[PDB]
C-alpha cells in the first residue's frame, strides 16, 4: 500500500516483546532513555552549520549526507559490554526498510563515508554525545526519531515525542549530493536569498518586480511537504530532486491535481486576488494550506514565484529566468504556425500556436544521473499549464545543455522548451510567405548574484542568432522530434598534451555530398555536470562517393588545461549536415583523460629536524621522447622547493630524482610534484607525510 | 502586461 504521505505516521511499539515471555520478567537491567537533546537552538553548530538556521520552525533542520551532534541520557551509563542501541527515523504510514522510509542508524566506531550511522563523541555520566550522519541520497522530509535498546525479549523504544521530529533538507553544500553547487556565492543567491527580483516588460522596455520567495517563513516548509502529500507522491522517491521538480511543475498549478494556483488572463479575476495583486509566494502558501483548496489568481511569474519557493524551502538550488517573445507551440512539430488570410490579417481561427511578449519559468539545479555525463547543472522547470507532458500539465525537468544543441530526445519535455526560445515563425496563408528565424527567444535573464541588477544568459540556451551553429543545433532538435555515417574518436588523448579528434564519415551511396558541420568541446564534472565550453568550431567537408574521410580536429593543451579539476572529463558535440539532402547527423561522447602518474616515495624516518630523503618517479607515457623536463618538489612544511631537469626521458623510460629534505613544522604535511617538458606539460603528484 | 504579441 503506497507509503505517499509525510504527515500520516504509524504507532511503533514501546515494549515489543516476541515470543512468550515469562510474567514477572525484569526489565530493570536495561537501558532506558531518560532525555534526547538535538541542539536545535537556531543559535547553535547544527542549524548554523547544515545552514538552516533561517527557518522559523523549532525543530530540529539539517540537510542530508551531514554530521549533527544529538545527546541521550539513559538510566545508567551506558556499557557496551551489555547495551546494545540504535537510533531509527521514520517516515510515512508504512515504513519500510528497503526503501529508505525505516532508517536504522547503528553506533559505530568510525563514521563510513556516504552511510548512516552514529558515532560517541562524549561521555559523562549518564549520556552519549553523538555524532550521526546521514546518507547524501536520504529521502527529503520530516522524520520521527526513536530510541531503540535490545534485548533478549525484543525491542524498548521511546515514546513517540513530536519535539524531536527532525527534518532532512537537500544539501547544496555536500559535495555527494545531487544537488551539490560548489560555489558559495551561487550557494546564498540560488538556496538561502528570500527575497528575488522577476524579469518582464518587453525587451527594448525591461521593466522589475521584486518578490517575497520567503522559504523561510513559519509554516511554508510544512506546505511544501503537504504539496507533496498532495500530489500523492511516493516517500521514496523524494530524495531525487529529478522527480521532486517535476512534481513540483504539476503541483504549483491547479489542473489535473487540485495544486496550488489557479491561472487566469481573463482581466476581470472573478471572485479572487488579481495575478498583479500578489507580491510574495507566503500569502498564496499559506492560503493553500488552510483552505486546502486552489488560491485564484496567477499568471507565469506569480507561477515561477511559488515554484522558485517551493524549491528553494527544500534545498534545490532554484532561479526565475524570463524569457522575452516566448513561444508556446501546440502542434508539437517545433516551429511557430502562423496562418494568415489572403487580406494580411492573423487568421484566428487556424492558428493554435500563439508567442508571448515574455514568459517566465524556474531553473532547478542538480546532476542528471538518468542522462548521458554532461547534461546535469541548470535542468529547465515550468510550472505554467501550457502543454500536457505525459497526461499532465508539467514541464521539465529539461537539460539546458541539451537543448542547447538540440538533444531534445533527453527528457524531460526537451523539446517544448527548445520550441519556447528558439521555434521559427512559419506565416503560411497553402503558401508560405515568410520565415522569421531570428524573433522568438531574442534575450532570457535572471537576477544577477549579490544586486538586483539582469543577468543575460540567452547563450546558455541557445548559440546566437545568424551563427552555423544555431540553425545546425536547430535541425538537430528538429530530426529528434543520403546513405552517409558519422562518427567520432578521440586519439589516445593523455592529460597535458595536445590531441586529436576523429571525425570520419562514409558514403555509401554514388553522389557527391557536401558537409557542413560544428564541433563543440566541453570540460564536464566527474558528476556530469557541465562546466565550460572550451574549443567551438565549424567546418565544410566534401564528400566523395563511395568512399571514407577522416576530418582531423587538432585539441592544443593550452585550450584545456586551464579549466580542468579532478576527475573532470571531455564531453564532444559533432553535428554534421548534408546540404544536398537536409540530413542531420548528431553525436556526443564523453571521454576521460588518461593521466601520467608521478609516484612520490619516502625513505628515512619523517621527524622534524633529521635528514629523510624523497624519490620522486615518473614514466614517460608517449610513444614519443621528452625534452626539457623540469620536475619540481614542493613541500610546504617538508622542503623549500626544488627542481631537478632532465634533457631527455625516451619512450617508456623511467627516471628518479632523490632529494635529500628536513621537515621543520611537525604534523600533516604534504609532498607535492610536478613536471613539465616540451610537449606534455603541467602533470603532478601528491603524498601526504606524517612529520613529528 | 503579459499578452498574446502574434497569434
Ligand atoms: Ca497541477
Ligand atoms: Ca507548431
Ligand atoms: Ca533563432
Amino acid at each position: 500500500p503506497p507509503n505517499n504521505s509525510n504527515a500520516a505516521e504509524d504507532d511503533l511499539p514501546t515494549v515489543e516483546l516476541q515470543g512468550v515471555v515469562p510474567r514477572g520478567v525484569n526489565l530493570q537491567e536495561f537501558l532506558n532513555v531518560t532525555s534526547v537533546h538535538l541542539f536545535k537552538e537556531r543559535w547553535d553548530t547544527n542549524k548554523v552549520d547544515h545552514h538552516t538556521d533561517k527557518y522559523e520552525n523549532n525543530k530540529l533542520i539539517v540537510r542530508r549526507g551531514q554530521s549533527f551532534y544529538v545527546q541521550i541520557d539513559f538510566s545508567r551509563p551506558y556499557d557496551p559490554r551489555r547495551d546494545l542501541f540504535r537510533v531509527e527515523y521514520v517516515i510515512g504510514r508504512y515504513p519500510q526498510e528497503n526503501k529508505g522510509t525505516y532508517i536504522p542508524v547503528p553506533i559505530v566506531s568510525e563514521l563510513q563515508s556516504g552511510k548512516w550511522g552514529a558515532k560517541i563523541v562524549m561521555r559523562e555520566d549518564r549520556s552519549v554525545r553523538l555524532s550521526i550522519q546521514s546518507s547524501p541520497k536520504c529521502i527529503v522530509g520530516k522524520f520521527r526519531m526513536y530510541v531503540a535498546v535490545w534485548t533478549p525479549y525484543g525491542v524498548l523504544r521511546t515514546s513517540r515525542n513530536p519535539e524531536t521530529d527532525t527534518y532532512i533538507l537537500f544539501n547544496p553544500w555536500c559535495e555527494d549530493d545531487a544537488v551539490y553547487l560548489d560555489n558559495e556565492k551561487e550557494r546564498e543567491e540560488y538556496v538561502l536569498n528570500d527575497i528575488g527580483v522577476i524579469f518582464y516588460g518587453e525587451v527594448n522596455d525591461i521593466k522589475t518586480r521584486s518578490w517575497s520567495y520567503g522559504q523561510f517563513e513559519d509554516g511554508i516548509l510544512d506546505t511544501c511537504l503537504y504539496v507533496m502529500d498532495r500530489a500523492q507522491m511516493d516517500l521514496s522517491g523524494r530524495g531525487n530532486p529529478i522527480k521532486v521538480s517535476r512534481v513540483g511543475s504539476a503541483m504549483v498549478n491547479a489542473k489535473d491535481d487540485e495544486g496550488v494556483l489557479v491561472g487566469s488572463w481573463d482581466n476581470i479575476y472573478a471572485y479572487g486576488v488579481p495575478p498583479s495583486a500578489w507580491t510574495g509566494s507566503v500569502d498564496i502558501l499559506l492560503e493553500y494550506r488552510s483552505s486546502e483548496n486552489p488560491v485564484r489568481y496567477g499568471q507565469c511569474w506569480v507561477f515561477a514565484g511559488v515554484f522558485n519557493t517551493f524549491l528553494r524551502c527544500l534545498g534545490i538550488p532554484a532561479r526565475i529566468v524570463t524569457n522575452y517573445f516566448s513561444a508556446h507551440d501546440n502542434d508539437a512539430n517545433l516551429q511557430m504556425d502562423i496562418f494568415l488570410e489572403e487580406d494580411g490579417n492573423v487568421n484566428s481561427k487556424l492558428t493554435k500556436d500563439s508567442v508571448w511578449n515574455y514568459h517566465c519559468w524556474n531553473e532547478a539545479w542538480m546532476t542528471r544521473p538518468d542522462l548521458p555525463v554532461g547534461f546535469g547543472g541548470w535542468q529547465a522547470v515550468d510550472s505554467t499549464p501550457q502543454e500536457n507532458s505525459d497526461g499532465m500539465y508539467r514541464c521539465g525537468p529539461a537539460s539546458v545543455q541539451a537543448i542547447k544543441h538540440g538533444h531534445v530526445c533527453f527528457q524531460f519535455d526537451a523539446p517544448f522548451v527548445f520550441a519556447e526560445v528558439n521555434s521559427d515563425l512559419i506565416y503560411i496563408t497553402h503558401v508560405v510567405e515568410n520565415v522569421d528565424a531570428t524573433h522568438i527567444g531574442k534575450l532570457i535573464v535572471t537576477k544577477q548574484i549579490g544586486g538586483d541588477g539582469m543577468m543575460d544568459i540567452t547563450d546558455t540556451y541557445k548559440f546566437q542568432e545568424g551563427q552555423e551553429e544555431e540553425r545546425l543545433a536547430l535541425e538537430t532538435a528538429l530530426m529528434y522530434g543520403s546513405n552517409v555515417d558519422m562518427d567520432f574518436e578521440v586519439e589516445n588523448a593523455v592529460l597535458g598534451k595536445d590531441f586529436k579528434l576523429s571525425i570520419t564519415f562514409r558514403n555509401n551511396s554514388h553522389n557527391r555530398y557536401t558537409i557542413t558541420a560544428y564541433l563543440s568541446a566541453n570540460i564536464t564534472f566527474y558528476t556530469g555536470v557541465p562546466k565550460a565550453e572550451f574549443k567551438k568550431e565549424t567546418f565544410d567537408v566534401t564528400l566523395e562517393p563511395l568512399s571514407f574521410k577522416k576530418e582531423a580536429v587538432l585539441i592544443q593543451a593550452g585550450e584545456y588545461m586551464g579549466q580542468l579539476l579532478e576527475q573532470a572529463s571531455l564531453h564532444f558535440f559533432v553535428t554534421a549536415r548534408i546540404n544536398e539532402t537536409r540530413d542531420v547527423l548528431a553525436k556526443q561522447k564523453s571521454t576521460v583523460l588518461t593521466i601520467p602518474e608521478i609516484i612520490i616515495k619516502v625513505r628515512g624516518t619523517q621527524v622534524v629536524g633529521s635528514d629523510m630523503t624523497v624519490i620522486v618517479e615518473f614514466t614517460n607515457p608517449l610513444k614519443e621522447t621528452l625534452r626539457n623536463v623540469w620536475v619540481h618538489l614542493d613541500g610546504p612544511g617538508v622542503t623549500r622547493p626544488m627542481k631537478k631537469m632532465f634533457r631527455e626521458i625516451r619512450p617508456n623510460s623511467t627516471v628518479q630524482w632523490e632529494e635529500v629534505c628536513r621537515p621543520w613544522v611537525s604534523g600533516h604535511r604534504k609532498l607535492i610534484a610536478s613536471m613539465s617538458s616540451d610537449s606534455l606539460r603541467h602533470v603532478y603528484g601528491e603524498l601526504d607525510v606524517q612529520i613529528q | 502586461f503579459x499578452v498574446k504579441v502574434i497569434g
